[PDB]
């Protein structure tokens, strides 16, 4: 079984930074919606959705490879 | 002037969609892997050491079990994906 | 940037122009065979193409014939080629005999005379390449085994 | 001129600070120059502070955290959310720095040329070009070379210097 | 199969031969001298009479001539 | 009409005699099949690299660098490489190579249109080339030892391959 | 000799392929002279293919061969026949002495000054061809 670690601080902060670098990610590619400007809740959803799957992933990956 | 067809004159681009497509793929499959088929190496690099080790056995073709059929097959399918995308991606955009 | 066109800029003609059909690669390919060569008499087109096509014809007759697994599978083989370019020399006789009507034009293929010379040279050059087929393989022990004999 | 052998980058003129005709990729070419000069000028800035960064961590610490042995694994032994904080004030700084216009297209809109926040000659700038330019790729090194060794710059250089290995 | 599938679907399938033989080359330069079309109504439902009859003749006949000389002969 | 170094064969067709070294040798007609500037490029690559690897083996027979002889013992020419893949002096010179080969596939694409010579990447530190008779000159004995080369780098690594000694103690132990 | 012994015509061919081969022996001395001649005979087989579409108009047999200048000399309007005369009685001078080898086992100065071969057969290997001297014994007087 690949390892998985309890909830610390270094989870909160992969997490945060996922959800951060895909809330900028989808305020540049989002083509129908100064730069949060048009910023609405279905975007925020839709980035911070992302944001946990990119972080669930990440974070399972590092503790899979050993970067916990 | 190599027409495609009857009056469709086309830069197939060989040189630099081999070249580009065959780094492409090698790079990134140098990443190493613990895994008996891969003994420790990369992709490519797991693939050339099974072909030097098969060429100092010629005649004498590799065995089914050998890892040298599933190493030629996948590194020959993701090459052959690269060359097609960086054919359509050069071909096409040119820029 | 469209790769199929229609054929000889003919849009009602039964054909398009594709890459396999008209690139650059194919039209050197199809025009330097020697069924569409320039400068060969019927005769030398048909001694290339019964070169090639009598010289490979050997090989199924000798390595999957009933004699195969006897002394004389190479003699056999070779008999068996010769017994088939004789039938399809036949072949070739006859479609000449009912498709051409005698006419002074020689230099063509499908010219009557044209057709005979043409039949002239598949039937030599069948001959000579079954022939050279079973020298080598007669002669070379790789080609005896298909490469086994190197292991 | 850097590279004679290819063609002179059309986008490029020597005007700009620390020109040397140096695009054989040509990025110029397919991006905007005034993004490319910012963004070279902000990972320049940032890497001089981590250049920085890596060195005197391993002579003087702060008592309010725990002295890690290497400057670079100081990210694995303080509280990550000094870090998330570091993140947010970042972005802040940014978003301050700005007039909000954090994107292409929306920056350099008002006239505002590549770099110039009004913190302060044109040989100056070359300088600072040249000096984060060097400092990228030596942030580069003290990272990589403070990684594989688990030990600090000025104690891998003075004692040891044993060839890095993974 | 020549008493189920009638004349239409194979005179469409000639066609498409008589396209690919044209259009192939060094088979073009060899031509029929009759057109190829797919066998008329009648003359098909003759075919499938022939081989559907020779089918039960022979099936039978090696029948009985087999059985009775495996039990017997 | 004819060719000058096959009386017997008529001039190949994309070979005026410009380039260095032209004497009209193309029997097999690789010129009309590819590009003879690609091909030009890739004959001064190859004839390049074969003159630095017999220049290379030459030396290395003669002389070794300080604490060489520590890592590869008595292993010469081709039994190097083995070893230095493990060591690592292999895979830093496949880096760096590959690394100055990027700009040099830059280059190619700069040839192919047309817009550069074969084989010019405006190396010429020492100004040796000042005069184009000289610099005629020297792009003739450039492809002359180019040539050279790669004949003499195939016949040390088979020589080696033969006897296990290398070029020179081939030479002296015959 | 040290290597093939007394083998004379064919049996050369025979001995040093016997001793040719990766694994079969050390020798190359057949397959070099292969390599070189097939060498110079693809090279040959591009001007007989330029020469017959009648793109060159290089005579038959002219390779441009004459570095000591015996065209520019008196007399050469007939090397060209001494050439082709030449080279006739060679042929049939060489397939008489193979199938003289073949009988006797001698080679040509011995059968040349053996005139009685029959009466003195040299022992000499079978070549590779054995099948076409099995009706010697039988449908043939086998004198020797
Ligand atoms: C910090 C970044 C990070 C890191 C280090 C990792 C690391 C890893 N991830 Mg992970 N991941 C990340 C971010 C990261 N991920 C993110 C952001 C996401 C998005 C949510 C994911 C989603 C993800 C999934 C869904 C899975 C992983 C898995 C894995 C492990 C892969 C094991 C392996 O060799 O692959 C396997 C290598 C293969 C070659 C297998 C092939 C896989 C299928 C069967 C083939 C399908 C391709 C198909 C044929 C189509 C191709 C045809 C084409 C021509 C069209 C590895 C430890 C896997 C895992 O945890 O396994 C235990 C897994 O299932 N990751
Ligand atoms: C396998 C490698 C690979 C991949 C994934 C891409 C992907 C892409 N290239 Mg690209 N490229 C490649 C190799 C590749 N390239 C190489 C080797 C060259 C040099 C010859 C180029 C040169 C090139 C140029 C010059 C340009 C692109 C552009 C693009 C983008 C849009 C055009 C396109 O093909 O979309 C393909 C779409 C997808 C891949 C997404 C769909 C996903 C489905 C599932 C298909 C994917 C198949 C499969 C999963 C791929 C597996 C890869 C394999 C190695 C494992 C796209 C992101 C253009 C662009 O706008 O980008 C800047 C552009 O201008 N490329
Ligand atoms: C907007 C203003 C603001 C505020 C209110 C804070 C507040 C805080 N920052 Mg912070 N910071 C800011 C701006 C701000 N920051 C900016 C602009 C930057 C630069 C980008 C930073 C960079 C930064 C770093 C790098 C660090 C902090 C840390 C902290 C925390 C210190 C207290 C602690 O460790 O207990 C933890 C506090 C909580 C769990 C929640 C607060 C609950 C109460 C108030 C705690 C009381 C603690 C008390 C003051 C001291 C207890 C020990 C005492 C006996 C000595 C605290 C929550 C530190 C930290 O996160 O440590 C964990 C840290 O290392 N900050
Ligand atoms: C090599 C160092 C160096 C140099 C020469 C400059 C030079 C310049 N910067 Mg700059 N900068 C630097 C480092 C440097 N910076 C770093 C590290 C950061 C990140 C904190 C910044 C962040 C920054 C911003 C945000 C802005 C500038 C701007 C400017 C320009 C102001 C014009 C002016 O008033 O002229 C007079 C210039 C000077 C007198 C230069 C002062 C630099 C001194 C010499 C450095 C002191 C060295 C000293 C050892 C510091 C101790 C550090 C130690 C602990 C390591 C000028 C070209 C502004 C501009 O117009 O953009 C281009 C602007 O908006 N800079
Ligand atoms: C094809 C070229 C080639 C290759 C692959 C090798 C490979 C090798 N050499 Mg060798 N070598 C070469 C050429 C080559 N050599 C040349 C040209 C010389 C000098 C005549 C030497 C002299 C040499 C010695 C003395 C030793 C090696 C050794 C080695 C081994 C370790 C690497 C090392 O320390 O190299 C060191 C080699 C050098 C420092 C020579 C560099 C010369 C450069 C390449 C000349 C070109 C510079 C040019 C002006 C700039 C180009 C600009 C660019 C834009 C084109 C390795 C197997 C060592 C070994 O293991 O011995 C068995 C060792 O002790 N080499
Ligand atoms: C890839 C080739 C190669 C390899 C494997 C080595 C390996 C080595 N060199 Mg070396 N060296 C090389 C190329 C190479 N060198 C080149 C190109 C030069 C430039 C001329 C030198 C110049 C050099 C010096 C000057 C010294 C070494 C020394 C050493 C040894 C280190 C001993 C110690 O105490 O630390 C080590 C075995 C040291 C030693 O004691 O060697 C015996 C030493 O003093 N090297
Ligand atoms: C851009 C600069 C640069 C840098 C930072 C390095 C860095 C390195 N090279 Mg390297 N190299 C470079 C350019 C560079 N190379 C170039 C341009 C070439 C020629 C193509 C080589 C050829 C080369 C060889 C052949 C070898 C290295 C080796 C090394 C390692 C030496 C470690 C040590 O303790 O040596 C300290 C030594 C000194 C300070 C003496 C000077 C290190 C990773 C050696 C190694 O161990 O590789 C794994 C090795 O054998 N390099
Ligand atoms: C361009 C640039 C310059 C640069 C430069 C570069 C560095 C130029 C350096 C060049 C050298 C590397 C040329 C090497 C040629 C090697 C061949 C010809 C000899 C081959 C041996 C054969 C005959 C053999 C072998 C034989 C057989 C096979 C096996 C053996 O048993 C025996 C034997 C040995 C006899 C400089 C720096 C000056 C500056 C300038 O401004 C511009
Ligand atoms: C091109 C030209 C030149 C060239 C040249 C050189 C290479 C010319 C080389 C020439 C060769 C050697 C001429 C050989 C002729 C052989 C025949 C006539 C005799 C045949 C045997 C007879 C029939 C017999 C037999 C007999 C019977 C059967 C059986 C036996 O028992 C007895 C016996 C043996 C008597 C050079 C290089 C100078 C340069 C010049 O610028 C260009
Ligand atoms: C090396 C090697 C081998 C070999 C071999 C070789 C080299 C064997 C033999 C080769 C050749 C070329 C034989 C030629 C025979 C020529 C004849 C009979 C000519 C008759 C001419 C006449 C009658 C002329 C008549 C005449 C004519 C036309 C014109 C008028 C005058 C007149 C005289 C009437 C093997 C096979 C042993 C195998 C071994 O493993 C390897
Ligand atoms: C492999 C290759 C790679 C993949 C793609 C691919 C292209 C499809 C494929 C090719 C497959 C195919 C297409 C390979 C190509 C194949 C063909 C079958 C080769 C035919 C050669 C015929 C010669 C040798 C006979 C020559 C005549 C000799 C000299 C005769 C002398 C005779 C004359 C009359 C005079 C009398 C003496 C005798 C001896 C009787």
């Amino acid at each position: 079984v690949p390892q998985t670690v309890a909830w610390s601080a270094k989870t909160g902060a992969v997490m945060v930074l996922s959800n951060i670098l895909c809330i900028v990610a989808g305020r540049y590619v989002i083509q129908v919606k100064g730069s949060f400007a048009g910023f609405g809740l279905p975007e925020l959803l839709a980035s911070t959705s992302l944001g946990h799957i990119v972080g669930s992933g990440a974070i399972l990956g590092l503790s899979y490879v050993g970067v916990l | 002037k190599f027409e495609v067809s009857d009056g469709t004159p086309y830069d197939l681009n060989v040189p630099l969609v081999g070249a580009a497509s065959f780094i492409g793929w090698v790079v990134p499959t140098l990443l190493p892997s613990q895994i008996p088929l891969y003994g420790g190496k990369g992709l490519s690099t797991a693939f050339f050491a099974s072909i030097g080790t098969n060429l100092a056995k010629f005649p004498a073709p590799p065995g089914m079990t050998d890892p040298f059929w599933l190493l030629c097959f996948i590194w020959h399918s993701g090459l052959f994906a690269t060359m097609i995308l960086g054919s359509i991606g050069y071909n096409g955009y040119a820029a | 940037s469209q790769f199929i066109k229609p054929y000889n800029d003919d849009p009602f003609v039964g054909n398009l122009a594709t890459p396999v059909s008209t690139s650059s690669f194919t039209k050197s390919l199809l025009s330097n065979l020697p069924a569409y060569r320039a400068g060969l008499s019927p005769l030398l087109r048909g001694v290339e193409i019964g070169l090639t096509h009598g010289y490979f014809l050997v090989g199924p007759f000798y390595k999957l014939g009933p004699l195969r697994n006897s002394d004389v599978a190479l003699l056999s083989g070779f008999f068996s080629a010769l017994g088939l370019i004789i039938i399809l020399v036949a072949c070739l006789t006859i479609y000449g005999v009912v498709s051409f009507e005698e006419t002074e034009a020689k230099d063509q293929l499908q010219t009557a005379k044209g057709w005979r010379q043409f039949t002239s040279g598949w039937l030599v050059g069948s001959v000579g390449g079954a022939s050279f087929a079973y020298i080598l393989i007669s002669n070379i022990p790789f080609l005896q085994t298909a490469g086994m004999s190197m292991l | 001129l850097a590279i004679p052998f290819l063609k002179a980058p059309a986008n490029l003129d020597s005007s700009m600070p620390g020109y040397a005709g140096f695009d054989p990729l040509g990025f110029s070419d397919n991006y905007d120059i005034k993004w490319l000069q910012e963004s070279e000028l902000k990972h320049g800035r940032v890497a001089m502070l981590g250049v920085v960064g890596l060195l005197v961590p391993e002579f003087v610490h702060l008592p309010m955290y725990d002295a890690a042995s290497t400057p670079y694994d100081a990210y694995t032994t303080v509280p990550a959310f000094a870090l998330t904080q570091i993140l947010m004030g970042c972005g802040i700084h940014e978003f301050r720095t700005h007039k909000g216009k954090m994107s292409p297209d929306n920056m350099f809109d008002d006239g505002r040329a590549p770099g110039d926040f009004g913190w302060g000659d044109a040989v100056m700038a070359t300088k600072e070009i040249k000096n984060g330019r060097l400092a990228m790729l030596a942030f580069g090194g003290i990272l990589h070379q403070q990684l594989l060794t688990k030990m600090g710059t000025i104690a891998h250089l003075t004692g040891g210097f044993k060839p890095l290995e993974f | 199969m020549f008493l189920i599938s009638w004349r239409g679907y194979w005179q469409e399938l000639i066609e498409t031969l008589v396209w690919a033989h044209e259009r192939t080359p060094l088979a073009n330069l060899v031509r029929w001298k009759d057109k190829p079309v797919a066998l008329s109504i009648v003359q098909a439902r003759l075919v499938g009479l022939i081989h559907f009859t020779a089918g039960y003749i022979f099936t039978y006949a090696a029948f009985v001539i087999a059985s009775t000389t495996g039990k017997f002969g | 009409a004819m060719s000058d170094s096959v009386p017997f064969l008529k001039q190949p067709e994309a070979l005026d005699g410009s380039m260095a070294g032209d004497v009209g040798f193309d029997p097999l007609g690789f010129s009309s099949i590819g590009d003879i500037n690609f091909l030009r490029e890739a004959e001064l690559k190859h004839g390049r690299i074969a003159m630095l690897a017999a220049a290379g083996s030459i030396a290395q027979d003669i002389f070794t660098f300080p604490g060489v002889s520590k890592v590869v013992g008595t292993a010469k020419m081709t039994g190097v490489h083995d070893i230095l893949v493990k060591q690592g002096a292999m895979g830093q010179l496949l880096l760096w190579l590959s690394f100055l080969e990027v700009f040099g596939t830059i280059a190619l694409l700069e040839t192919l249109d047309g817009k550069r010579a074969p084989g010019d990447f405006k190396f010429d530190p020492l100004n040796f080339s000042k005069n184009p008779e000289t610099f005629k000159r020297y792009q003739l004995a450039e492809i002359k030892n180019g040539r050279l080369a790669m004949m003499g780098v195939g016949g040390m690594v088979h020589g080696y391959f033969i006897t296990g000694k290398g070029p020179l103690e081939l030479l002296g132990n015959f | 000799t040290s290597v093939i012994g007394n083998v004379k015509m064919t049996s050369v061919h025979d001995t040093f392929l016997s001793m040719e081969g990766p694994g079969k022996g050390n020798q190359a001395a057949m397959h070099q002279l292969l390599l070189w001649l097939g060498i110079l005979e693809i090279a040959t087989s591009v001007a007989i293919i330029q020469s017959f579409k009648g793109e060159t108009n290089r005579a038959p047999g002219d390779f441009g061969f004459d570095p000591l200048g015996f065209s520019k000399k008196a007399g050469a309007e007939t090397m060209a026949l001494k050439e082709i005369k030449n080279g006739r009685l060679a042929m049939i001078g060489i397939g008489g002495m193979v199938h003289h080898y073949l009988l006797t086992g001698k080679g040509p100065l011995q059968f040349l000054g053996g005139i009685p071969n029959y009466k003195s057969c040299v022992s000499h290997p079978d070549s590779l061809l054995p099948w076409l001297i099995k009706p010697v014994g039988a449908v043939l007087p086998k004198i020797c």
